[PDB]
RNA sequence: AAUAUUUUUGU
RNA sequence: AAAAGGGAUCAAGACAAGUCAUCAUGGCCUAAAUAUUGUGGGCUAUAGACGUGCCACAUUUUCCUAAACAAAGAGAUGCAAAAAUGUGAAUUUUAGCUAAUCUCAAAAAAUAGGAUAAAAAUAUACAAGGAUUGUAGUCUGAAAUUCGACUGCAUGAAUAAG
C-alpha cells in the first residue's frame, strides 16, 4: 500500500470469534465425562483511506496473487459516482470492449454451444455447483 | 393398591380488622429518648416568610400538629419518630412559596402552582409547610392526602343523573 | 466535591448508600471529599461491580495529585485490585462446582 | 351442534346441501390409490 | 396526531416506488411463501459424490 | 346477604363472591360490578338491599349454575357415545390429553369420570 | 389443518353416491387423519388401526373429528386375568 | 516462503508505483457513494449486494420541501442523525444488475419528490425507526482555568470562617 | 453467647454412647450461636402487622427480651452450660487415654 | 425405490439409510418450486375456495420423498443420524477423534 | 394519578377519566383557572415519584412552563406520532407555575445536620468537611437521601 | 491410665 | 496489583468393566430373506414399585407502580427493525445486516414506594396453589387422531415444609 501511495491504517485486531462444542469423550453410555472443543477465528482489519478506486483494485489484485496459505479475505470497496448510473454503465461499454480485446482468447467453445441452453439459468445453477449449494 | 409411605395429617389470638393496615400507616411524631435541642425556636404566623430564617430548624406549634394530623399531612415514610419535637427546616423554596401565598390572599389573587421534582427531595413536606402557614394565618385548608385513593378504584363511586360525572360519597364524607 | 457517575449524580445512579460510600471511599478515608470534583464514566458489570471499580479509579487518579497518600489508601483498601472473578461452568456440574445428585445404587 | 360449528368455521362449501365435496374428493380418488388397502 | 387514512397515502407512495405489496387490511395473501428463499440446492449437496478412486 | 339463593358473609368481597359460582370469573364478575357501579373492593355488608336484588336478577339471565355443568357433562357424554378415543379415557379415568402414563397419573384417576365434579 | 382459516385436511376418498337402493361396500382407508366432513354423514367406513380395519358409521355428531379417533391402535392395559 | 515474499517485496513491489494513481477528492456532482464487497477469489452469496448512500442536501435541484419529501419516501432508509439515505439491493444475480437498479431507483425517488401533486407537508417526519444516542461530556465549568482557581480559593477561605 | 461447646467422641461413653466433652469457642463462634438462637425464636412467632418493618421489629423485640432477662434463649444457654459442668471430668476420661494403647 | 439411482453416486460412507436419505434430497430439489406453489395457493385466502381445495389435494398425493421434513442429516463417516454436527457432517464422536488428530481445520481443545 | 384515565369502569365497561370524577373535577378547575376563587387562596399540586404512573401530558406541560419562564424561543412540543398524550391534561396545565425542588444548599444542609446531632441521633463533628460529605452522598443535597446516609444507617 | 453393647453369611 | 484463582492434562495395571448397534475386524450364520421399497401403527401402553428434574404449600413469599446496572452467544439451511392489526399466541409488510456496523435484544433479582389479613383450623370470613378437564384459536408441517409446542375463556385437585 505504501508503494501504491495508499495510506493504510492497521492492522486493527478485531474481536476474535469463538465457536464452542462440548462432545462426550465416549461413543456410548459414558456421558458423565465430556470435554470442550472450540474454534477461535483470529482476524485483522486494514482500512485504506483517500485511495484511488483503480489503485485500490491493483492492491487487492496483488494480495490475491501472492496470498498466504490459511488466510481468508473480504474487502468492501467504496466509490463515488454521479447521477444517472444507467447512462454511465452503457457509455462505458466501448471502453470495456477494448480492454477485453486481448482477453477474449481465454474462453473457447464450439459454434452455437448447446450445452449451456438458457445462458442466464446456466450461470445461476453453475455458480451454485462451484460454491456448493450457495 | 398403593404401598408407598404417605405423611399422616396433623394457637394465638388474631388481630382485629384494620389492625394490620393501621400498623404500617401509624405516624410517630416524638421519641422520649431523643434529647431536647437547646435553642429550638417555635414557628410564628410570619416565620415561614422571613428570608433570614433560611437554613434554620424550627419546631411546629403544638396545635398545628393536631391540624396537620387531622388531614394526614405526615406520612410513615417520613422519619418523624426519631426526634422529640416535630420541626422542619426553613428551606429557601419555603420562603419563595410562602411569600407568594401571603401576597395572593392579601389582594384576593390566586396562585396555581405544581410542585414538581425528583424523588424524596421533599415535595410532600413543602405542602406541609404551606398548610402550616395557612393554619397559623387563619386560612381554610382543604388537603387530599393521597390522590391514588380517588383513581385506583378502592372507594365507592356513583353516577350523577344527566351528567358524565361520578361522585365518591364515602370519601367526601371522611 | 461534586461527583457525576456517567452523567448522573451519586444518588440518582446508586440507589444503595453502601455503594455511594464505597465509590468515593478513597476521598472519604483521606478526608478530601470537599476538595476534588470527580467525573466518572463506568461501563459493564453490576451495581457493586461498578461501585468498587470507581474506588480504585479515584484512588489512582487521586495519587496523581498527592502521591504521598498511598500509605493511607493502602490501609483503607483502595489500592488493591480485587482479581476475584466468576468461575466458569464445568461439564458434569450443575454450576462451577455444584455437582448433580449422586445415586449410590 | 357439530354440523353448525363446521358451517361457521369452514363455510357451507363442504356441507351437504340440495359444492367442492361432489367432485374434488371423489374426482381425485382413483382405483389402486394405495396398495394393500 | 396524524390520521391513519392520511398516513396510508404515504405508505402507498412507497409501495409504488419500491415495488412492494400494499396490504393495509392484513389479508392472508400467502406472500410469506414467495419471500422465502429456496433451500433445495443447499441440502442436495450434502453427501459428496463419487470421485476418482 | 343473599345472591341467587347463596348466602355470603359481610366481610367478603363482592368480586370474590360472584366468582364462587360455576361460570363466573374475572371477566364476568368485573363487568357485573361495573354494570351497577360497585368498586372491586366492595364488601357484602356495604351493598344496599336494592342492588343485592339486582345482582340476583342479573345472574338469573346467565349460565351460572348446573346449566353450565350440563354443557360440560354433555360434551363428555357425546365423546363416549360416539366411541371416540377421548371418550374412553374419561370413563377409564385416564389422562385425556396425551400424557405419559408410566407415572404421575394421580389427578386423572381422581377426576376423569363421565360425571365430572363440574 | 389445525388453523381454521385454511380449511380442513381433505384426502382423496372413493365416496361415490349410489342410486337409491343399491348396495355399496364400506370404504377401506388408512387415512386416519381425514377430517370427517358433512358430505359423507351416513356412509360406512373401515378405518385402519395398524393391524385390522375397524368399522365406522359416520353420523352428524362426528363431523369435525378425524377418522383415526374411532379406531384405537393399542389395546386397553388390564392387570391380571 | 519468507524469502519468496522478501524477494517479492524487494523486486516486484517497487514496480507497483509506476501504475499507481493519486487520489482526487470527489467533485460536486459525485453525490452517490456505492459499496461493493469482494471475497478475493471466493464465491460467496453475499458478494452481489451493492450499498449506496447519498445526502439529500447534495441534490441541489430540489427545494426545501422537495428535499424533505424525499426523506419521508426513504422511510427507514434515512438516518436523521447522520442525514444519509442508505439503501442496498441484492435482488439480482450480478452486482451490475443491483447497481443499475439503485441507479434507476434513485431517479424515481427524485422524480417522485418533484411531483407537485402531494408534498406530504402535513405528515411530520417520522424517526421512530432510528434510536438517537445521548452523549455526555466533561462539564466545562470544572476546567481548572486561571479564573476558577480564584473562585476556589475564595470558597475555601469562606469555609474556614464559618467554622472559626 | 455460650462460653463452651460440646463435642462427643463416637462410642467412647459405653455401649454405643458418645463421650460429650466440653470445649471453648472463640468470639465469632460465640456470637453466631447466640444470634442464631434468637432467630430460631423469631421464626416461630406469629405475624403481628404489615409493611417492611415486620421482620425487623420482631428481631428487635427479642433483643429487648434478652437484655431484660425475660427471653427463652437464656434457658438454652444454661442448658448447654450444665452439660459442661456435669461432663467437666470427661476431659481426662479413661477412654480418650486408652484408645489403642494396649494391643 | 423409483428414486434410487440405478448407479451409485455416493463417495462417502454408504449405507441403507444413507442412500435412502440422499434419494430424498434429490427428489425435493426437483419439486421444491412445484411444492412451494401448492403451499402458496393453500394459504392465499384471495383465491376461490375450489382452487385452494384442489391445491390442497394435490399436495397430499406427492410422494414422501418430495416432503422436505423427511430429510435428516447423517454422518458421512459412520452413517448415523443421532448427534450430527451440521458444521462437520459427522457425529459428535467422529468430530472428537478427527479434531484431536488435526483432520478438522481450526478445531482446538477448549480450556479456560 | 389524576392526570390519566382512572381505573373505574362505567356500566358499558369503559374506563372513566380521572377528570370526570366530581371531586377531581373540582381541583382540576381551580388549577386551570376556570373556577375562580373570589376571596383568593392557593391551589398547589405536588407530584410523587413513589408509586406514580407516567403521563406524558403532565411531564410535557411541566417542561413547557419551565421553558417559557426560562426565556426560550423554542419550547418542547408533542411527539407527532405518540399516542400517550391527553388533550384534557394539556388545557389544565396550560397556565400553572412550576416549582422545581433540587438538593438543598450547603448552608441549609448544615442547619439540618446540627439539629440531628444536638438530638444525639448523629454522633459526628459537624464541620464544613462533614457537611460537604453528606452533601455528596445525598446527590447534591437531596434531603431524603441525606437522611438515609445519616439516620437510617447501620452505623448508629 | 484399667477403659470394654451388638454385628452372621458369600454356588 | 499480587498469600491470587480456575481449566485442560492426570500414568501403568486390574475390573475377561462398556461398546461386534458409530466405525473397523477374525470365526460362525442368513442369501426368495436374518436382504430391499412404501402406507398405517408402534417406540408415547400402565396395576404396583425405583431413579434423577420442575413447581408449590403467603407474613425475609407472592401481587401492583417507576425515569437503574451485565456478560456471553446467534443470523447463506436467516436473524428480523419500524409501522399497522389482534385481549393474546400471532398476523400483514419487509428497512437494514451476512455483521465490533444491522437484527434477535428486552436483562431479572435489586433499589424505592403502594395494595391486601381473623391472609386455611369457629364454614355466612374455605388462604396461597395451578394439576385435571371443557371450549374457542394460532404457529410449524402433505399430515397435529393415536401423538406436537403455544394463546384466550371457563374449570380450580392434592399440597399446613414432609
Ligand atoms: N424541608 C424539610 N425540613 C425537614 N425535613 C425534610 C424537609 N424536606 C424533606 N425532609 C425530610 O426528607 C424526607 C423526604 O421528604 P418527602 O417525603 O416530603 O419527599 P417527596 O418529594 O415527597 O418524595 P416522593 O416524590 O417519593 O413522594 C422526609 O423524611 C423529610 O422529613
Ligand atoms: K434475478
Ligand atoms: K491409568
Ligand atoms: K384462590
Ligand atoms: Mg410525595
Ligand atoms: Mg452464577
Ligand atoms: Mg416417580
Ligand atoms: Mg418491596
Ligand atoms: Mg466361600
Ligand atoms: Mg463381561
Ligand atoms: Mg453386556
Ligand atoms: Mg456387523
Ligand atoms: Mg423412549
Ligand atoms: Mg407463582
Ligand atoms: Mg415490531
Ligand atoms: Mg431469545
Ligand atoms: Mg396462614
Ligand atoms: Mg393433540
Ligand atoms: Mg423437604
Amino acid at each position: 500500500a505504501y508503494y501504491l501511495g495508499l495510506p493504510a491504517f492497521g492492522p486493527v485486531p478485531l474481536p476474535r470469534m469463538i465457536e464452542r462444542w462440548t462432545v462426550p469423550k465416549s461413543h456410548f453410555i459414558f456421558k458423565k465425562s465430556q470435554e470442550n472443543f472450540e474454534r477461535v477465528t483470529l482476524r485483522r482489519l486494514i482500512q485504506i483511506k483517500d485511495g484511488h478506486p483503480e489503485t485500490v483494485q491493483l492492491w487487492l489484485a496483488f494480495l490475491q496473487k501472492h496470498a498466504y496459505y490459511g488466510i481468508g479475505m473480504k474487502a468492501n470497496v467504496w466509490e463515488f459516482s454521479k447521477l444517472g448510473v444507467s447512462k454511465a454503465m452503457d457509455e462505458s461499454k466501448s471502453e470495456v470492449e477494448k480492454l477485453l480485446e486481448t482477453r477474449w482468447e481465454h474462453l473457447s467453445h464450439v459454434s452455437d454451444m448447446k450445452g449451456v441452453g438458457n445462458f442466464e439459468d446456466f450461470l445461476a445453477k453453475e455458480r451454485l455447483r462451484i460454491s456448493g449449494g450457495r | 393398591q398403593k404401598l408407598r409411605f404417605k405423611k399422616t395429617k396433623k394457637s394465638g389470638k388474631p388481630p382485629l380488622p384494620g389492625e394490620r393496615k393501621a400498623y404500617r400507616k401509624k405516624i410517630v411524631l416524638s421519641n422520649n429518648n431523643a434529647l431536647p435541642v437547646p435553642g429550638l425556636e417555635t414557628l410564628r404566623p410570619n416565620d415561614l416568610a422571613k428570608q433570614d430564617n433560611v437554613g434554620s430548624v424550627k419546631a411546629l406549634p403544638e396545635d398545628v400538629v393536631d391540624a396537620l394530623r387531622a388531614m394526614e399531612a405526615f406520612k410513615p415514610t417520613q422519619c418523624w419518630g426519631i426526634f422529640r419535637q416535630p420541626s422542619v427546616l426553613i428551606r429557601q423554596e419555603t420562603v419563595d412559596l410562602t411569600k407568594k401565598m401571603k401576597a395572593a390572599g392579601a389582594d384576593g389573587k390566586t396562585i396555581r402552582m405544581v410542585i414538581e421534582g425528583n424523588r424524596v427531595t421533599g415535595k410532600s413536606l413543602l405542602l406541609l409547610q404551606a398548610m402550616t402557614h395557612a393554619f397559623m394565618n387563619d386560612w381554610v385548608v382543604l388537603h387530599i392526602p393521597e390522590a391514588q385513593e380517588l383513581t385506583t378504584a378502592v372507594t365507592e363511586y356513583a353516577p350523577i343523573e344527566n351528567s358524565p360525572l361520578w361522585t365518591q360519597p364515602t370519601y367526601t364524607l371522611k | 466535591g461534586e461527583v457525576l457517575v456517567n452523567g448522573k449524580t451519586l444518588a440518582e445512579y446508586f440507589g444503595r448508600v453502601h455503594d455511594r460510600e464505597s465509590a468515593v471511599w478513597a476521598l472519604r478515608a483521606t478526608n478530601r471529599i470537599d476538595k476534588y470534583n470527580v467525573w466518572v464514566k463506568v461501563e459493564g458489570g453490576g451495581t457493586t461491580g461498578q461501585a468498587e471499580a470507581i474506588t480504585l479509579a479515584i484512588a489512582k487518579a487521586l495519587l496523581a495529585h498527592e502521591p504521598a497518600l498511598k500509605p493511607a489508601l493502602r490501609r483503607a483498601g483502595c489500592v488493591t485490585r480485587d482479581p476475584r472473578k466468576v468461575e466458569r461452568k464445568k461439564h458434569g456440574h450443575v454450576k462451577a462446582r455444584k455437582m448433580p445428585t449422586w445415586v449410590k445404587r | 351442534g357439530k354440523l353448525a360449528a363446521f358451517r361457521e368455521r369452514y363455510g357451507r362449501g363442504w356441507d351437504l346441501d340440495a359444492d367442492s365435496l361432489t367432485d374434488l374428493i371423489s374426482g381425485y380418488a382413483t382405483e389402486n390409490m394405495n396398495p394393500g388397502l | 396526531s396524524v390520521p391513519r387514512a392520511r398516513l396510508l397515502q404515504l405508505v402507498k407512495a412507497r409501495c409504488e416506488l419500491f415495488s412492494t405489496t400494499f396490504n393495509p387490511e392484513g389479508i392472508r395473501t400467502g406472500n410469506k411463501i414467495l419471500r422465502q428463499r429456496l433451500k433445495g440446492p443447499a441440502l442436495a449437496t450434502y453427501y459428496p459424490r463419487k470421485n476418482v478412486g | 346477604v343473599f345472591i341467587l339463593g347463596v348466602n355470603f358473609n359481610e366481610h367478603k368481597l363482592v368480586q370474590k363472591a360472584l366468582e364462587s359460582f360455576y361460570g363466573l370469573g374475572q371477566q364476568a364478575s368485573a363487568r357485573i360490578l361495573a354494570k351497577y357501579s360497585i368498586h372491586p373492593r366492595a364488601k357484602m355488608g356495604t351493598l344496599p338491599p336494592k342492588i343485592v336484588t339486582a345482582l340476583t336478577a342479573e345472574l338469573s339471565t346467565m349460565t351460572i349454575e348446573n346449566d353450565a355443568r350440563r354443557l360440560v357433562l354433555d360434551n363428555i357424554k357425546r365423546l363416549r357415545d360416539m366411541g371416540t378415543y377421548r371418550g374412553r379415557r374419561h370413563a377409564m379415568g385416564l389422562p385425556v390429553r396425551g400424557q405419559q402414563t408410566r407415572n404421575q397419573i394421580a389427578n386423572a384417576r381422581k377426576l376423569n369420570k363421565i360425571e365430572r365434579h363440574g | 389443518k389445525r388453523s381454521v382459516w385454511k380449511g380442513p385436511h381433505i384426502v382423496p376418498l372413493p365416496i361415490q353416491r349410489p342410486e337409491p337402493g343399491k348396495k355399496i361396500a364400506p370404504i377401506r382407508t388408512q387415512a386416519r387423519s381425514a377430517t370427517i366432513l358433512p358430505n359423507f354423514v351416513g356412509l360406512k367406513f373401515q378405518v385402519h388401526n395398524g393391524k385390522d380395519y375397524i368399522d365406522l358409521t359416520v353420523t352428524e355428531e362426528m363431523v369435525g373429528h378425524k377418522l383415526g379417533e374411532f379406531s384405537a391402535t393399542r389395546k386397553p392395559f388390564i392387570w391380571g386375568k | 516462503e519468507f524469502r519468496e515474499y522478501a524477494r517479492i517485496a524487494v523486486w516486484e513491489m517497487p514496480l507497483l508505483s509506476k501504475y499507481a494513481k493519486p487520489f482526487v477528492p470527489p467533485t460536486s456532482e459525485e453525490v452517490l457513494r456505492f459499496r461493493y464487497t469482494t471475497y478475493m477469489g471466493e464465491f460467496h452469496p453475499a458478494d452481489r449486494k451493492v450499498v449506496v448512500e447519498f445526502c439529500p442536501k447534495d441534490l441541489r435541484d430540489l427545494s426545501e420541501v422537495q428535499q424533505r419529501k424525499l426523506m419521508k419516501l426513504a422511510g427507514p432508509r434515512y438516518n436523521p442523525e447522520k442525514d444519509i439515505i442508505k439503501m442496498s439491493c441484492e435482488k439480482f444475480e450480478h452486482q451490475a444488475q443491483n447497481k443499475r437498479y439503485l441507479g434507476d431507483l434513485i431517479e424515481k425517488m427524485i422524480a417522485a419528490a418533484k411531483d407537485p401533486k402531494d408534498t406530504f407537508e402535513d405528515i411530520p417526519l417520522d424517526t421512530r425507526h432510528h434510536t438517537f444516542t445521548k452523549k455526555i461530556s466533561f462539564p466545562k465549568e470544572w476546567l481548572l482555568t486561571e479564573e476558577r482557581k480564584k473562585e476556589l480559593e475564595a470558597a475555601r477561605q469562606q469555609a474556614l470562617l464559618k467554622d472559626a | 453467647a455460650p462460653l463452651i461447646k460440646m463435642r462427643g467422641y463416637k462410642g467412647l461413653a459405653g455401649g454405643g454412647r458418645s463421650l460429650e466433652v466440653p470445649q471453648p469457642i472463640p468470639a465469632r463462634q460465640r456470637r453466631s450461636t447466640a444470634f442464631k438462637w434468637i432467630l430460631d425464636v423469631v421464626n416461630k412467632k406469629p405475624s403481628k402487622g404489615s409493611g417492611r418493618t415486620m421482620f425487623a421489629h420482631r428481631v428487635a423485640e427479642e433483643i429487648v427480651a434478652v437484655v431484660e432477662g425475660r427471653s427463652s434463649v437464656w434457658d438454652k444457654r444454661m442448658l448447654i452450660h450444665k452439660l459442661g459442668t456435669a461432663n467437666r471430668a470427661n476431659l481426662n476420661s479413661p477412654a480418650l487415654q486408652l484408645k489403642g494403647k494396649r494391643f | 425405490s423409483m428414486f434410487r439411482a440405478k448407479k451409485l453416486d455416493l463417495g462417502c460412507f454408504t449405507n441403507v439409510r444413507v442412500l435412502r436419505d440422499h434419494s430424498k434430497r434429490k427428489a425435493f430439489l426437483e419439486a421444491e418450486p412445484e411444492r412451494q406453489a401448492l403451499r402458496y395457493v393453500i394459504r392465499n385466502t384471495t383465491l376461490p375456495a375450489r382452487t385452494r381445495a384442489v391445491a390442497q389435494l394435490q399436495l397430499t398425493q406427492m410422494h414422501a420423498y418430495t416432503r422436505p421434513t423427511q430429510i435428516r442429516n447423517r454422518c458421512i463417516l459412520g452413517g448415523k443420524s443421532r448427534g450430527i454436527l451440521r458444521d462437520f457432517k459427522m457425529t459428535r464422536y467422529n468430530f472428537r477423534m478427527n479434531a484431536l488428530m488435526g483432520n478438522i481445520p481450526g478445531v482446538k481443545k477448549a480450556s479456560w | 394519578h389524576i392526570m390519566k384515565v382512572s381505573d373505574y369502569r362505567n356500566p358499558a365497561f369503559e374506563l372513566i377519566h380521572s377528570h370526570d370524577l366530581a371531586l377531581v373535577k373540582l381541583f382540576t378547575d381551580c388549577l386551570s383557572g376556570a373556577t375562580v376563587m373570589p376571596n383568593g387562596g392557593a391551589v398547589l399540586g405536588a407530584t410523587t415519584r413513589g408509586n406514580s404512573p407516567r403521563s406524558a401530558s403532565m411531564e410535557l406541560a411541566i417542561a413547557q412552563r419551565e421553558a417559557e419562564k426560562a426565556g426560550e424561543k423554542e419550547v418542547p412540543q408533542r411527539d407527532p406520532y405518540s399516542k400517550k398524550y391527553d388533550d384534557r391534561v394539556e388545557a389544565v396545565m396550560k397556565s400553572v407555575e412550576i416549582l422545581r425542588l433540587k438538593g438543598v444548599s450547603k448552608t441549609e444542609a448544615r442547619g439540618l445536620l446540627e439539629y440531628w446531632a444536638a438530638s444525639g441521633m448523629l454522633k459526628k463533628r459537624v464541620d464544613e468537611s462533614m457537611v460537604s460529605e453528606k452533601w455528596t452522598l445525598s446527590g447534591n443535597g437531596v434531603v431524603g437521601e441525606m437522611e438515609r446516609a445519616s439516620l437510617l444507617t447501620m452505623k448508629a
